[PDB]
């Protein structure tokens, strides 16, 4: 029985059930006080994670935060993807290298022990957007720094803020990240071996 | 090679006296006038210095609480970077001293987010409660550039809380509510029976009462069913997660209950269902100390009323009465010396408005010429005149747009102002000036 | 709940992208036009920037090099307080691009004394090499506070050397004398036949030269008895305690010779004494190569002249003349603009100086009065003249002494000046101006 | 045999002899620069080292700075100071904390287990100035705080420059600290065996 965890009523019964794998228990704090009450879970990682190969199933097995995510998601290492306490998982970090360069690449490796998930496609990701352009009341969500210098151009009150690191976000971000994201998905091409074998 | 020798090994005492620095300079005690701790003075002064005319601006806290090794401060960053989030937050003071912007946390996950995600300013809460900034005594030793105290209004030891352990001595100040502190402030300025302030945790709907004196802090338990009920609040040192490992979870260890969490927005929401293995006793009293004892509902407490004077010295108050007493009779004499100020400032501004219109008139009615004056024979025979040699410079230091009708009128009319402010600031007196800063933090 | 699903795999590029950045804008090679580099980048900014008005101002070498962070370093501090001690000493540079006040080592121990105990500052060796500041293009990147690159007038990559070691690259570039540079320069100027420029370590006065091609550098030897010499001075790369550790404690560990340390202020000073068990042949030839040998008198080195020109890629020179004729190029350019905006501005103030002239003496005149007119009306008629509307709100910012003959007289005289002046801008060539700067930096 | 030491030709005579235990390779380089080139010796430290008091002497050749100093002063632990390399020794620190509160107390309680050599006065250290006053083009040498609290009343021109630790000082500073110094005895009273009875 998992501690960490942010488990919802929906566990294990079929819905439309939510994971979020962020980073941070200063991130999951906000995702409490922001959570919808019965759909989105969640739960905290601990940090940088060891590469997903390089050594055997039964050592998956013996990381400590792997050992946990396959409890809560219960999906066991060995078998095929049934028994899913939550229908989706999310994955949502600090997007400067924290996450991006360092917690993504594991943990796509370490869910390509099940090609039926993400041909499922039920590994998503939240793209936070990089850059908040604060105009008039109503601010923007400029998504990627190539949107913001191609939509520069012809924008009164061009007061900047950057979003680097999820903590940046206030309480009115946050809920409106969650209840209303983009949800990229991860990848899946012809072959699911060489591309993360650049890793090594 | 001029050698000086004693056998005096007395001066080992430089080593304790040195760690008597390092134990009295650098301590944990809070300052009864500022309401600080001596993190929180670099860190603010830090704030005050980075915002400048701009303090609307978010600086990275790791701008703000790095950077205050050059203003005097013997220890790591490390200390200033996590005080500058344990005291900028919301979910821990009735009056925060510094806004942000960002993940602080809140009361359901006491901690914050990162060194250099967050924002920090000095918020608008600081300048209507600590006015005359300038005018605290300077530290003793050079390197303390941040005052030894700042100047406040109202005592911000009482509010926001505190809680520190020295060596041999312990400080847990209560927070308590603004409109209480303020209105016993300005009560205690006129001198009448001195009402006890309340307590008011922040974000806190539960209840608190001193029932044996110790002012204790009990939450709220709602039946909604036989065999359930939805907490709406716990005691306020307690977030999820050590709340849930310490006392929940064995609970339902123990095959007891089980708990649905239902932490909403607004506080804890610790909604449990009970099962058949437990007691559900009846009449409303044993279920009431039962339902109270088993979720850690009650909380016990005590008042360890302990901090520094403006001298270097620590004193212990039984009562906060007396803090309020001695904190107004402190600022009392800091208002005075204001006033005093504020007076000798006025009349040499009024003496010079009222020399720059005298030239201004003159200049108009032609009395005396600014023009065929050789080698600036202007400022040669204004330093003969009564009222002129004063100011000779500042007379010369006029604009074209100066001489016409329109800034010559309202200038004579402007040094009018300046002589009756000058009248009305030697008229007023500390009890009135006081209550009127009081009265203007709201 | 929008959908946005592609399974793509491309976004891993994602990832060496970003390394790209960690490995493009975070490297070591040096820059061909200001000869810095990344770090040291930050660090003369950050002691510009904190120099101010106040120059010779000793700034703490933690406050130098630890405030770096918000200028956009996005590395540790640890690199910037490390690289602002192997710059600012000067027994490792023929040209210190910031003088310190401390213990900043030397020769005999290549180490810097700590974080806080030492100071820096912009030296006065900056300011006649590095004019035209502000007119450095800005970064590509805005986080990038310090510009892509200063504006200096002779390169500085080739004084005061660099060595980096960046991935698949190394450069080693080999200081040179200052007057060498000079010279190459300003004669490359004119189009001339480039004189390559020569070779000079600092504190160095032992012999450089080139056995065939590249360069080497040995040391001198003094003999004073049969069996004794006097080491005046050993090849740069070598401090006391490793040269020891690694030549001459073996050399006496074999029962050879034992060293009597004598290192003086000025240079090593390692004098040595033999015994039985060595050679001490004859003949001046063989016991020449025998000293040069074992006793590491002779170094060989080579130029690898990588380094990054005006924009982001890297190019290797063969030889400094290429290097010096691109820089020279570059900054030929660099002071066109320079000609032109200064034109610009002399301009607007010589104008602005001429209706000043022309008010001050229509006002002491008296065809324009500037007493009675209401709603300052004379800004209504100085809007509807041929030269006045330009500057209105000027031409009525004038003090009273500037009516006086002797601040208006000199006035017209100024105005004239900068109308010549102005002329002296438009005449004049970049290769007049260039030459000029080149002779100024001495 | 010893590697860090600055041996001098004048070492094991009868000569006066001096021996520095500074602390820092920038300081005793500086020394190496403004050394005189036949008295002063010299060797630095490396920092922290352990209380000498309350192990066995076996304990106190542990250590490899203890084993470098008996070395270089020629008196072994249990016999005497009957014949040195070095008629003089002198300590010498960074004068904040690192080695009035570290080095002193340390470094004293080894250099104290030979009475005898402590009655001889040998030991010795050499004053630093903690801030000097540059009037006019000559500077004055406070050499405490008490000092310029003292004499600050009465003097033009106050620039003032504080003295940290061997780093701040420069080559005529260090110069005039060396060839023209001021010392103080160790101070060890009757009691031995009590005035380092906070050391543990």
């Amino acid at each position: 029985k998992v501690h960490k965890h942010i488990k919802a009523n929906l566990c294990g019964k079929d819905a439309d059930t939510t994971l979020f794998l962020t980073e941070g228990d200063s991130a999951i704090g906000y995702l409490i006080d922001v959570r919808d009450k019965e759909l989105h879970g969640g739960y905290p990682l601990r940090g940088k994670v060891l590469n997903s190969w390089g050594m055997s199933y039964a050592d998956m097995l013996k990381n400590k935060e792997l050992f946990d995510i396959c409890a809560i998601t219960g999906l066991v290492l060995g078998e095929k993807a049934e028994n899913l306490n939550y229908h989706n998982i999310a994955i949502m970090t600090d997007a400067d290298h924290d996450g991006l360069g360092s917690i993504y690449p594991s943990l796509l490796g370490f869910f390509s022990n099940w090609p039926e998930l993400f041909e499922q496609g039920r590994i998503r990701f939240v793209k936070t957007p990089v850059i908040i352009a604060h105009v008039g009341k109503k601010q923007e969500w400029f998504y990627t720094v190539a949107e913001y210098e191609s939509a520069k151009d012809a924008l009164p009150k061009h007061s900047i803020r950057y979003i680097k690191g999820l903590g940046s976000l206030e309480k009115s971000e946050y809920r409106e990240m969650i209840q209303n994201p983009v949800y990229d998905v991860v990848k899946l091409p012809e072959n699911w071996k060489e591309l993360f074998e650049m890793l090594m | 090679m001029q050698l000086n020798n004693r056998d005096l090994k007395s001066i080992i005492d430089n080593e304790a006296l040195a760690y008597a620095m390092y134990t009295v300079e650098n301590r944990a005690i809070p300052n009864m006038i500022d309401g600080f701790k001596p993190v929180q003075r670099f860190v603010i002064a830090r704030a005050l210095d980075l915002a400048r005319g701009n303090k609307d601006k978010f600086h990275k806290l790791a701008s703000i609480a790095g950077g205050v090794a050059d203003l005097g401060y013997h220890h790591g960053e490390n200390s200033a970077q996590d005080a500058g989030a344990l005291m900028a937050n919301t979910w821990n003071n009735n009056f925060p001293l510094l806004d942000g912007q960002g993940n602080f946390g809140s009361r359901t996950v006491q901690k914050a987010a990162a060194s250099r995600y967050i924002f920090a300013r000095v918020s608008k809460n600081f300048y209507n409660v600590y006015k005359d900034t300038e005018y605290a005594p300077v530290h003793q030793d050079k390197e303390h550039i941040p005052p030894a105290f700042y100047l406040p209004i109202i005592p911000t030891v009482l509010l926001n809380g505190v809680s520190g352990i020295a060596t041999g001595y312990a400080t847990y100040i209560l927070p308590h509510s603004v409109s209480s502190v303020k209105k016993a402030v300005l009560q205690a300025l006129q001198g009448k029976k001195v009402t006890k302030p309340k307590v008011e945790f922040p974000e806190f709907r539960g209840e608190v009462v001193e029932i044996d004196g110790q002012y204790e802090i009990r939450g709220t338990y709602k039946f909604t069913s036989r065999t359930q009920m939805h907490i709406t609040e716990i005691p306020y040192k307690y977030d999820r997660e050590t709340y849930v490992s310490k006392i929940l979870d064995p609970l339902e260890n123990k095959g007891f209950i089980t708990w649905d969490d239902a932490c909403g927005e607004h506080g804890f929401g610790f909604k449990v269902k009970f099962r058949k293995e437990y007691s559900l006793s009846d009449n409303e009293e044993e279920r009431h100390a039962k339902i109270m004892k088993d979720f850690g509902l009650i909380e016990r407490r005590s008042q360890n009323i302990t901090v520094i004077n403006e001298k270097g010295k620590l004193q212990v108050y039984d009562n906060v009465v007396d803090l309020i007493k001695d904190f107004v009779e402190v600022r009392k004499t800091y208002v005075q010396k204001r006033i005093d100020n504020k007076i000798k400032e006025t009349e040499s501004a009024f003496r010079l408005a009222f020399a720059k219109a005298h030239f201004i008139k003159k200049v108009i009615s032609g009395e005396i010429v600014v023009q065929g004056k050789t080698r600036k024979e202007l400022t040669e025979e204004l330093s003969k005149i009564d009222m002129y040699s004063s100011y000779v410079d500042k007379l010369v230091g006029m604009n074209i747009f100066h001489m016409t009708s329109d800034e010559a009128k309202k200038l004579a009319e402007e040094a009018k102002a300046k002589k009756e402010e000058n009248e009305y600031w030697k008229t007023t007196d500390v009890v009135t000036e006081y209550t009127k800063d009081l009265e203007e933090i709201k």
